[PDB]
C-alpha cells in the first residue's frame, strides 16, 4: 500500500487496501469477529 | 475505403513535404493515377467521407488546412511556443515532427531559450 | 496400463500437420496484406488483436507497427484490447 | 621415440562449413526465377538454396547479403565454390562482392580397424564422456584441447567436429589414438 | 481412349458455358463454331573484388529458351532428395511425348543430379 | 482458381486461340472468354481427377531444378518413362508441378 | 459398497462433452471439433504392492503392518472416447482399460485375498485365524470405522 | 446407521466428481491449444487414492475443502488390548451430539 | 510467509448490493508459482509408474537445483521436470527407459533426451552406466514368469555381455532377447509382440537380436535349467 500510494494509487484499490489492512490488524488482535470470516492457517484451522 | 485511407496518409506526407496548397479529390485521383476508382465510389468518398472527416476544411469547391487542425507556419511557431502566460499549455513532440521538419534541431535550439522537455 | 511409444501418436499428428503449411507468412508484401486488411475492416467496425493476427496469418510485430502507424486501440472495459483502422 | 605408439593413419577430411558476405541486398525470388540449380520457399525457410556439381556443395543465401557454403572437402575448394557462387550472382546482374570469407567448421573421420572397450573409456573418462547406448549408438567425447567433439563407435570408426583447422583434428586424434588402442579387444 | 476424354472435355466445356453465353446474349451458333474450330485445331589473391579468376563455371541458358524437347505438366505429392539422388512422388498429369498425348493420376520417380 | 497450369497445354492453348478467333470477330467479350477459360479449368480438372486412372513410372538424370510460389520446376535429361503397357525414352524434358 | 455402490456411481450420470471454440474470427466449412467421454465397467484387483523396481506383487496384510504400507487394491475402469464430428464422420470410438486409483480394502471382506483360505493356510501366512477382520489398514495402522 | 457402505459411498462420490473436474479442465486446456489429446494423461490417480487414504488415516471428513467438523472421529485406530477389546471396537456404535 | 483467508460465518461481510462476501483471497508467490506447479506435475507422473516417495523427493531436489541455475531457462518446464525424474531414477539405481518416461509424460523422446544431456552437463553430475540386470526384474513380473525363468534370463544377459556376441547393441534389445529366449525354453511361452509391447522395443529388433544370439544358445543357460523345450527343438526364425 505504501509503494502503491508512492506510485499510482487509484481510489477503489486504496479503499480495498485499507479494508484489507483494517481486517488483518483486527484479526491479529482478535480473530473471533462475529460478523466476519476468520483468518485461517493453510491447514484449515483457525488462526490463534 | 482502403483507397481513402491511402489518400489521407499521402495527404499527411504531402503536407509534411510542404505542399499545403488547396486541392480537389479529382486532382488527388489524377496525381495518384487512380481515377478508375469508379464514379460511384468517387462520389461517395467526396460527398460523404471527406465532408464528415473533420481534418479537412471545405472552401467553395476545394479542401484546405489539409491534414488536420493546423496553422502550419513553417513550423516556426515561436510566438505560439511563447504564447504569453498561457505558454502553449503544452506542445507535442509528435505534432512538431508531423508539422514539417524533424523536431530535434528545433528542440536543441528550444532547450537554450526557455523550453523544457518531459518524457510524458 | 500405459504403453510407451517415444512420442504421443496425436502429438506426432500435430507434427505431421505443422510440417505442412506454416503460419510464417512472408511479408515482402505489406500493401496487398493491408489492402486485404482494409477489406476486413469493411466487414466489422472493430476487431480483437488475436483474431486480427489470425485472419492475416502473419507475424505480430509488423502489424502492430502498422496499427501504430494508422490505427488506434481501445479497451472496451473488457480488459482485452480492441483496434480500429479508421483514419479519423 | 615416436609421438604415439603407432603414429597417425592419415585422418581424412569429409566436410567443411564456411560463410561469406556478398555485401549487398538481393532479391531471392528473382534469383530463384533466374537460377537453374536452386530452390526457394518463403513458407518453408527464408534463404534460397543453391547446389553446384563443382566439388559438389550447397549454399544458403540470405536477403541480408550473407551467404553460407557447406559440403566442400577442402578449404581451397570451399573458397573456390563461394567464388563460383559470387560469380553466378554477378552473372544475374547483381553487384556481388567476395567479402568476409571464413571457415566456420570442419568435419573429419577415420577408422582404427579393431573393436574397442567403451564401458571402460566412459569409466576412466567420466568427466568428458557421455555414452548413451540407449539413445545414440556411439560414445560422445568432448575434447577441450582444440575443443573438439568426437563420435566413437564400437566398430572403431571415429568422427570429429568443432574444428576450425585440420591441425586440431590431427592433434585431437593424436591425443585419443593411444587411449583407444589401449582398450582394443 | 484418350481422345474420347478430350471429347468428354468438349462435352463438359460446351454445356458449362452455354448459360454464360446466354448471359452475354451470344447466340448458340457462336458456341458451335467455337467447338468446331477447336475440334479442327486439336486435330592466391589478396584482392577482395576481382573474381575473373573463376570465369566460366556456368553453362548455356539457352537450354530454357527453346524448350523444344517434350514437356510434362502435372502436380507434386512428395519431393525428396538424398545427396545427388532425387526422389519424386507425383500425382495428376498430362504428358506430351513426340507429338502424342498421355495422362497419369499418380507418378513415382527417381533421378540423380 | 486452381492451378491455371492447364492453360499452358496444347488443349489449353487451342482453346485460347479458338477464343481469340471469336474475339477478333468480336463474337464474344474478353470477360466472357476468361469465364469460359475458368469453366474449362474446372471441367478439365474434374475430368482428370475423376475419369483418369492410368499410372506411369519414370527414371533419369536431373539437369536443372527450381522451386518458387509453391510451384516446382525441373528439366531432366536422358529420361526413360516406363509403363506396363508403354516404354518411352527421351533425351530431355521440362516439368512444371503445382499443388 | 464395492459390489453395487462404486459401480453405480461411475455408471450413473456424469457423461461429459467438450468442444473447442473453432471458427473464431472466421472459419466456416464444417467442423468445430467435439469429443464425448463416458465411463463403464469397473475393475478391482486383489491388493497389490509395487517395489521400487516397479515389480507388482501379492501383498500380505501382515507385511503391510510391519513395513507400514497401506493394504489397498488398484482400481481400473472402462473408458470410451466417442468421435461424432459435426458431419464427416460419426464413428471413431476407442476402447481403453485404465488405472484410476487405489482403494483401501477392509480386512477379510470378499476382496481382501485372505477370505478364500482355510485355518491352516492363514496359519501358514502368519495371520491369526481367530482374528475378526473388518477393519482397514492404513500406513501400518489398522483403522476401524465407528458406526 | 451409517456403515462403511454409505460413508465410503458419500466419500467416493466426492472423490469422483473431483476427478471428473480434472479431466474436463485438462481436456478444455487441450482443445484451446488443439490436436494433441491423450486420456490416461488427463486422469490423476492420486486424486482418488490419496483422497480416501487421507480420510481414513486422519479421521477427518470430506476432501478438507468442504469442512471436516461434522464427521469428526468417525475413523479410529483399532484397539486390541485383549481379544474382547478388538471385538468390542468392531461392534461400536456412535451417536452425534453438540 | 502469509496465510490464507476464506469463507466466513453468516455474514454482513460487505456484499452491499454485490454477492461477494467480504473479499477474495490473494496470491503471494507468483515468481515461484511454477515451482509448486512443477511438484504437481512430478508426483502425478511418479504415480503413473508408482515410484516410492523417496525418489519423488530426490526429483524435487534435482529440479530445485536446475531451476535455481536457470542455465536452461526457456525449455519446456514439464520437459525439465520429466528429465529430472529420469536422472533421479538412475541415481536411485533403478533405471527406467526413455520410452517409459514418454508413456507417463506429454514430452517427446527428443526433448527429454536433450534435457537429460544438458542437465548432466549443467549440474556437473553423471549417472552410472546402465546395465541389463536392472530391468530383468520388472519385465518378468509383468509377464507373470516364474522366478526360475527370470534368473535364467539374467544369466543369459550376463553371458551375452561376457562373450561380447552383440556389441554396440542397446541393453534393452539384449534384455528383450534374453527374456524371449528364456520364455521360449520354458512352458511359459510369450510372443514377440507381447514382449515388444512391454519393453517398448519393436518386435523385429528382438527378432534380429535373437538371430544374433542363437548360434551359441546352449552355452548361455544355467546348469539348473530343467529344459522344458530342448535347444535341439528351440524355435528359430
Amino acid at each position: 500500500l505504501r509503494r502503491n500510494e508512492q506510485n499510482g494509487a487509484a481510489a477503489h484499490v486504496i479503499a480495498e487496501d485499507v479494508k484489507l489492512l483494517q481486517f488483518h490488524v483486527a484479526t491479529m488482535v482478535d480473530n473471533e469477529l462475529p460478523g466476519l470470516p476468520r483468518a485461517m492457517q493453510k491447514s484449515g484451522r483457525p488462526l490463534k | 475505403f482502403g483507397v481513402l485511407a491511402k489518400i489521407v496518409n499521402y495527404m499527411k506526407t504531402r503536407h509534411q513535404r510542404g505542399d499545403t496548397h488547396p486541392l480537389t479529390l479529382d486532382e488527388i485521383l489524377d496525381e495518384t493515377q487512380h481515377l478508375d476508382i469508379g464514379l460511384k465510389q468517387k462520389q461517395w468518398l467526396m460527398t460523404e467521407a471527406l465532408v464528415n472527416n473533420p481534418k479537412i476544411e471545405v472552401i467553395d469547391g476545394k479542401y484546405a488546412f489539409k491534414p488536420k487542425y493546423n496553422v502550419r507556419d513553417k513550423k516556426a511557431l515561436l510566438r505560439l511556443l511563447d504564447q504569453h502566460d498561457q505558454r502553449g499549455l503544452g506542445g507535442i513532440l509528435l505534432e512538431d515532427i508531423e508539422e514539417a521538419l524533424p523536431n530535434s534541431q528545433k528542440a536543441v535550439k528550444a532547450l537554450g531559450d526557455q523550453i523544457l522537455f518531459v518524457n510524458r | 496400463t500405459n504403453y510407451k511409444p517415444v512420442a504421443n501418436h496425436q502429438y506426432n499428428i500435430e507434427y505431421e500437420r505443422k510440417k505442412k503449411e506454416d503460419g510464417k507468412r512472408a511479408r515482402a508484401d505489406k500493401q496487398h496484406v493491408l489492402d486485404m486488411l482494409f477489406s476486413a475492416f469493411e466487414k466489422h467496425q472493430y476487431y480483437n488483436l488475436k483474431d486480427l493476427v489470425d485472419i492475416t496469418k502473419q507475424p505480430v510485430v509488423y502489424l502492430k507497427e502498422i496499427l501504430k502507424e494508422i490505427g488506434v486501440q481501445n479497451v472496451k472495459g473488457i480488459h482485452k484490447n480492441t483496434w480500429e483502422l479508421k483514419p479519423e | 621415440t615416436p609421438a604415439s605408439e603407432s603414429s597417425g593413419i592419415v585422418p581424412q577430411l569429409q566436410n567443411i562449413v564456411s560463410t561469406v558476405n556478398l555485401g549487398c541486398k538481393l532479391d531471392l525470388k528473382t534469383i530463384a526465377l533466374r537460377a537453374r540449380n536452386a530452390e526457394y520457399n518463403p513458407k518453408r525457410f527464408a534463404a534460397v538454396i543453391m547446389r553446384i556439381r563443382e566439388p559438389r556443395t550447397t549454399a544458403l543465401i540470405f536477403s541480408s547479403g550473407k551467404m553460407v557454403c557447406t559440403g566442400a572437402k577442402s578449404e581451397e575448394q570451399s573458397r573456390l565454390a563461394a567464388r563460383k557462387y559470387a560469380r553466378v550472382v554477378q552473372k544475374l546482374g547483381f553487384p556481388a562482392k567476395f567479402l568476409d570469407f571464413k571457415i566456420q567448421n570442419m568435419v573429419g573421420s577415420c577408422d582404427v580397424k579393431f573393436p574397442i572397450r567403451l564401458e571402460g573409456l566412459v569409466l576412466t573418462h567420466q568427466q568428458f564422456s557421455s555414452y548413451e547406448p540407449e539413445l545414440f549408438p556411439g560414445l560422445i567425447y568432448r575434447m577441450i584441447k582444440p575443443r573438439i567433439v568426437l563420435l566413437i563407435f564400437v566398430s572403431g570408426k571415429v568422427v570429429l567436429t568443432g574444428a576450425k583447422v585440420r591441425a586440431e583434428i590431427y592433434e585431437a586424434f593424436e591425443n585419443i589414438y593411444p587411449i583407444l588402442k589401449g582398450f582394443r579387444k | 481412349t484418350v481422345p474420347k476424354l478430350y471429347r468428354s472435355v468438349i462435352e463438359d466445356v460446351i454445356n458449362d458455358v452455354r448459360d454464360i453465353f446466354l448471359d452475354d446474349g451470344v447466340d448458340e451458333q457462336v458456341l458451335m463454331e467455337l467447338k468446331t474450330l477447336w475440334e479442327n485445331k486439336l486435330m592466391g589473391q589478396v584482392e577482395e573484388e576481382p573474381l575473373n579468376s573463376e570465369d566460366d563455371v556456368s553453362d548455356e541458358e539457352g537450354q530454357e529458351l527453346f524448350d523444344t524437347e517434350n514437356v510434362v505438366v502435372c502436380q507434386y505429392d512428395k519431393i525428396h532428395r538424398s545427396k545427388n539422388k532425387w526422389k519424386f512422388h507425383l500425382k495428376d498429369g498430362i504428358m506430351n511425348l513426340n507429338g502424342r498425348d498421355y495422362i497419369f493420376s499418380k507418378a513415382i520417380g527417381d533421378a540423380e543430379w | 482458381m486452381a492451378y491455371q497450369l492447364y492453360r499452358n497445354t496444347t488443349l489449353g492453348n487451342s482453346l485460347q486461340e479458338s477464343l481469340d478467333e471469336l474475339i477478333q470477330s468480336q463474337q464474344i467479350t474478353p470477360q466472357l472468354a476468361l469465364q469460359v477459360l475458368l469453366q474449362f479449368d474446372k471441367a478439365i480438372n474434374a475430368a482428370l481427377a475423376q475419369r483418369v486412372r492410368n499410372r506411369v513410372n519414370f527414371r533419369g538424370s536431373l539437369n536443372t531444378y527450381r522451386f518458387c510460389d509453391n510451384v516446382w520446376t525441373f528439366v531432366l535429361n536422358d529420361v526413360e518413362f516406363r509403363e506396363v503397357t508403354e516404354l518411352i525414352k527421351v533425351d530431355k524434358v521440362k516439368i512444371v508441378a503445382c499443388d | 459398497f464395492i459390489q453395487m455402490s462404486v459401480q453405480r456411481i461411475v455408471e450413473d450420470a456424469p457423461p461429459i462433452d467438450l468442444q473447442a471454440e473453432a471458427q473464431h474470427a472466421s472459419g466456416e466449412v464444417e467442423e468445430p471439433p467435439r469429443y464425448l467421454l463416458k465411463f463403464e465397467q469397473i475393475y478391482l484387483s486383489k491388493p497389490t504392492h509395487w517395489e521400487r523396481d516397479g515389480a507388482p506383487s501379492p501383498m500380505m496384510p501382515n507385511e503391510a503392518r510391519l513395513r507400514n504400507l497401506t493394504y489397498s487394491a488398484p482400481l481400473y475402469v472402462d473408458i470410451t472416447k466417442t468421435v461424432i464430428k459435426e458431419g464427416e464422420e460419426q464413428l471413431q470410438t476407442q476402447h481403453q482399460k485404465t488405472f484410476i486409483g487405489k482403494i483401501p480394502i477392509m480386512l477379510r471382506s470378499t476382496y481382501c485375498l485372505l477370505n478364500g483360505l482355510t485355518d491352516r493356510d492363514l496359519c501358514e501366512l502368519n495371520e491369526c485365524p481367530l482374528d475378526p477382520g473388518g477393519y482397514f489398514i492404513i500406513n501400518g495402522s489398522e483403522k476401524v470405522l465407528i458406526a | 446407521l451409517d456403515l462403511a457402505g454409505p460413508l465410503l459411498a458419500f466419500l467416493f462420490r466426492g472423490m469422483f466428481k473431483n476427478l471428473l473436474k480434472e479431466v474436463r479442465i485438462y481436456a478444455q486446456k487441450f482443445i484451446d491449444r488443439g490436436k494433441d489429446f491423450n486420456l490416461e494423461l488427463a486422469i490423476k490417480t492420486r486424486i482418488i487414492s490419496d483422497g480416501l487414504k487421507y480420510s481414513l488415516a486422519t479421521g477427518n471428513w470430506g476432501d478438507q475443502k468442504k469442512a471436516h467438523q461434522a464427521r469428526a472421529g468417525v475413523s479410529q485406530v483399532l484397539n486390541r488390548l485383549t481379544f474382547a477389546s478388538t471385538l468390542s471396537h468392531l461392534r461400536r456404535l456412535n451417536s452425534p451430539i453438540g | 510467509l502469509s496465510t490464507m483467508i476464506g469463507k466466513g460465518t453468516g455474514a454482513a461481510s460487505f456484499d452491499e448490493f454485490g454477492n461477494s462476501k467480504y473479499q477474495n483471497r490473494r496470491t503471494m508467490s507468483s515468481s515461484d508459482r511454477a515451482m509448486m506447479n512443477a511438484f504437481k506435475e512430478i508426483t502425478t507422473m511418479a504415480d503413473r509408474i508408482n515410484l516410492p516417495r523417496n525418489i519423488v523427493d530426490r526429483t524435487n531436489n534435482l529440479f530445485k537445483q536446475v531451476y535455481e541455475q536457470k542455465s536452461l531457462k526457456g525449455r519446456a518446464n514439464d520437459a525439465i521436470a520429466s528429465a529430472c525424474l529420469y536422472i533421479a531414477c538412475r541415481q536411485e539405481g533403478v533405471p527406467r527407459t526413455f520410452k517409459e518416461i514418454c508413456a507417463v509424460s506429454r514430452i517427446s523422446k527428443k526433448e527429454i533426451g536433450r534435457c537429460f544431456k544438458l542437465i548432466l552437463k549443467a549440474l556437473e553430475t553423471s549417472v552410472d552406466l546402465i546395465t541389463t540386470g536392472d530391468f530383468m526384474s520388472r519385465f518378468c513380473s509383468n509377464l507373470c514368469l516364474p522366478k526360475q525363468v527370470q534368473m535364467a534370463a539374467t544369466h543369459i544377459a550376463r553371458k551375452a555381455v561376457e562373450l561380447d556376441l552383440v556389441p554396440g547393441r542397446s541393453p534393452i534389445s539384449v534384455a528383450a532377447a534374453a527374456i524371449y529366449m528364456a520364455s521360449q525354453a520354458s512352458a511359459e511361452k510369450r510372443t514377440q509382440k507381447e514382449i515388444g509391447d512391454i519393453a517398448g522395443v519393436a518386435d523385429v529388433t528382438i527378432r534380429q537380436s535373437y538371430r544374433l544370439i542363437y548360434p551359441r544358445a546352449p552355452d548361455l543357460f544355467p546348469t539348473d535349467f530343467k529344459f522344458d523345450t530342448p535347444v535341439d527343438k528351440l524355435p528359430q526364425l
